[PDB]
RNA sequence: UUGAGCUUUGAUGUGUAGGAUAGGUGGGAGGGCCGACCUUGAAAUACCACCCUUUAAUGUUUGAUGUUCUAACGUUGACCCGUAAUCCGGGUUGCGGACAGUGUCUGGUGGGUAGUUUGACUGGGGCGGUC
């Protein structure tokens, strides 16, 4: 399926660009969520002709904002307190949930969907790290404390 | 009924036929599947049950021309 | 060195025609003596199929005449009818004592049915591993040898089983009329596809080179 | 290929029931009051050589197979192959190792031994009953103690094991019987 | 993560007996030294030919599962709404997840079901025999 890119994405190419893709990668990942149009001959024209430049400054402006978000999100600190057992080994597993909403109660305003934290569920007390894909291309770490209340 | 929401492909009947032209009545159904497409235009999610001919005509026309389509023919979706 | 005019002249890549590089045969060639032509022919035997055997004899003419080493076995008055045709030994179980001795200048073995009872257990490990039995299909053992005898010394060049799928036999000297060696290297196919096992494979006649002695590397097309 | 029918044939037939060849060795027809009849017969499976058991319908039937057998003669084994040959055609023959599976150790030279062949093809061989063989190892045996016959372990020239008296050492030919597996006599 | 094929550069087969450090099969006197001759087996040896047996560099044609992911799809998990509703739909969310399942084609099994066949002569018919 001739498609036409209206982001950088993952191993396809930058955007402007022309790439055969698969059917069901096109139709139901990339042009739902805007990183694509299909390569009729009024989008490529419409596109290169006449958007492939004010679609482009949007691009980088939300880069910079995200860049900016990032900065922003530099605290590097945020307090949990939320029930425990003996030992540490928290009873109720603090979520991607949990850090979100915490973070924008004490730091930037930041989605729910954003968080993307490597251990998994964050289990226990103590000191955990969690990081932040703001872009698809920069993060960003918070540590997260868990105290037990 | 089995009926695809886009083109209207039906159920339609035919033989079985053995090695010995042994000839007994059959039905072919269409390729049919629920799908939800992504309107752009609306920014919703519409939801049509198409045979998989469907599928590639919403990947040529597009969705919105089909969805008109659709209502020009009065067919609620 | 002087064998590389040879690595100059092959081509493994442009694969000749029956006429094209025939005429080249001897002109690739630094031999110090003389010597024969030989073939290369091939066919889908299963490695496993014994039923895949065919032994006899193939008259190829034109050429060179009595240059075989013969052992013949008769019973009668044919002994001495035999030694008309220019045999060398038409005898008795003593040829049978003599391949106990360890003979090796008698290549191919002939008998008779009634003689061929003296035959088939004289030798019996030695002439049939020696690759030469005396099956009836080919009729290495027959009742009018006179009849036979005069063609298989005179000129016969026989087809051979072989463990591999290997199946090369042998046209004769080189120094012969090249365009005819064309035509008796084609009057090999109506014997070689006479006779399949009916388990044939893909193809029938895959391979086709004609190599001298060392000399010559003809690849050549399985139909022209 | 003449089909065959169950009512018709007695034994020694080879019948070629379900891409196998088989041997009829009894038979038994019924033909009771108020019934279809039919056969009881006692097959034989002709290639792994197991007796199988089969009722047959009058009408159900079968063709017939290409299964013989007559005298061939041993000539010599190469890789995985025995070659015979017969001594009133004199044509040329080679089996293969299922052939000659556990025969391989009774067949010497030249034995004239019974081979079935099937589309042309053997299949089985049999070994001659008594074969003359030469014993490649044996123990010295020494009496010491024994007080019963005793009895000794001893290979032979093709492979095979076999109780030799006692006396019996190295190089002495032996006659045992394939079908036994045993000593019979020393043969001088 | 790898497996089989194909142009392909090459290497490589170790017993008995032959000195052994013989791949097979024909044609078998070629290139400092072998060869044949001779020892020899079951086959006897330089010379290259047609290839088998592995082995290593590319284009290879590729499949094979084995991990991760989410977005298709499933959800007879929880909550919210239509709503005075253990249906249905929509929305958050969790779990599976390109498996499952369905359509066309195809191999197998299939008395579960259906349509049918199962001869004639005959000193009644059957069995036996016969055509
Ligand atoms: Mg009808
Ligand atoms: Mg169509
Ligand atoms: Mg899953
Ligand atoms: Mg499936
Ligand atoms: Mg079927
Ligand atoms: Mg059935
Ligand atoms: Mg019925
Ligand atoms: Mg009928
Ligand atoms: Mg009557
Ligand atoms: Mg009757």
């Amino acid at each position: 399926m001739q498609v036409i890119l209206l982001d950088k994405v993952a191993n396809l190419g930058s955007l402007g660009d022309q790439v055969n893709v698969k059917a069901g990668y096109a139709r139901n990942f990339l042009v739902p969520q805007g990183k694509a149009v299909p390569a009729t001959k009024k989008n490529i024209e419409f596109f290169e002709a006449r958007r492939a430049e004010l679609e482009a400054k949007l691009a980088e402006v939300l880069a910079a904002a995200n860049a900016r978000a990032e900065k922003i999100n530099a605290l590097e600190t945020v307090t949990i307190a939320s029930k425990a057992g003996d030992e540490g080994k928290l009873f109720g597993s603090i979520g991607t949930r949990d850090i979100a909403d915490a973070v924008t109660a004490a730091g930037v305003e930041v989605a729910k969907s954003e968080v993307r934290l490597p251990n998994g569920v964050l289990r226990t007390t103590g000191e955990h790290e969690v990081s932040f894909q703001v872009h698809s291309e920069v993060f960003a770490k918070v540590i997260v404390n868990v105290v037990a209340e | 009924s089995r009926v695809c929401q886009v083109t209207g492909k039906r159920p339609v009947t035919g033989n079985n036929r053995s090695h010995a032209l042994n000839a007994t009545k059959r039905r072919f159904l269409p390729n049919l599947h629920s799908h939800r497409f992504w309107v752009e235009s609306e920014k919703r999610f519409v939801t049509l049950r198409v045979s998989a001919k469907g599928m590639r005509v919403i990947d040529k026309k597009g969705i919105d021309t089909v969805l008109a389509e659709l209502r020009a023919r009065g067919e609620k979706y | 060195k002087r064998m590389r005019v040879i690595r100059e002249k092959v081509d493994a890549t442009k694969q000749y025609d029956i006429n094209e590089a025939i005429a080249l045969l001897k002109e690739l060639a630094t031999a110090k003596f003389v010597e024969s032509v030989d073939v290369a022919v091939n066919l889908g035997i299963d490695a496993r199929k014994s039923d895949q055997n065919v032994r006899g004899a193939t008259v190829l003419p034109h050429g060179t005449g009595r240059s075989v080493r013969v052992a013949v076995f008769t019973q009668g008055a044919n002994a001495e009818a035999a030694k008309a045709a220019g045999a060398e030994l038409v005898g008795m179980e003593d040829l049978a004592d003599q391949i106990k001795k360890g003979e090796m200048n008698f290549d191919v073995v002939i008998a008779s049915p009634d003689a061929m009872r003296v035959v088939g257990q004289l030798g019996q490990v030695l002439g049939p591993r020696g690759l030469m039995p005396n099956p009836k299909v080919g009729t290495v053992t027959p009742n009018v040898a006179e009849a036979v005898k005069n063609a298989k010394a005179g000129q016969v060049r026989y087809r051979n089983d072989k463990n591999g799928i290997i199946h090369t036999t042998i046209g004769k000297v080189d120094f012969d009329a090249d365009k005819l060696k064309e035509n008796l290297e084609a009057l090999l196919v109506a014997l070689k596809k006479a006779k399949p096992t009916q388990a044939k494979g893909v193809y029938i006649k895959k391979v086709s080179i004609s190599t001298t002695m060392g000399a010559g590397v003809a690849v050549d097309q399985a139909g022209l | 290929m003449a089909t065959y029918y169950s009512n018709d044939f007695r034994a020694g037939l080879k019948i070629m029931l379900d891409g196998e060849p088989y041997a009829v060795e009894a038979s038994e027809f019924v033909k009771p009051g108020k019934g279809q009849a039919f056969a009881r017969v006692k097959l034989r499976r002709l290639l792994t050589g197991t007796r199988v058991e089969k009722t047959f319908k009058s009408t159900d039937s079968a063709e017939g197979a290409d299964v013989v057998d007559m005298n061939l003669t041993y000539l010599y084994n190469d890789g995985e192959f025995w070659h015979f040959m017969n001594n009133e055609t004199f044509e040329q023959l080679s089996a293969d190792a299922k052939a000659i599976g556990d025969n391989a150790k009774w067949l010497l030279d030249q034995a004239e031994c019974i081979v079935t062949l099937w589309n042309g093809q053997p299949i089985s061989v049999t070994p001659p009953n008594f074969v003359e063989l030469e014993i490649v190892d044996t123990d010295p045996g020494l009496k010491g103690d024994t007080a019963g016959t005793g009895g000794k372990p001893a290979t032979l020239s093709t492979g095979a094991v076999v109780k030799v008296p006692l006396f019996v050492q190295i190089g002495e030919v032996i006659k045992v019987d394939t079908r036994s597996g045993e000593y019979v006599s020393r043969v001088k």
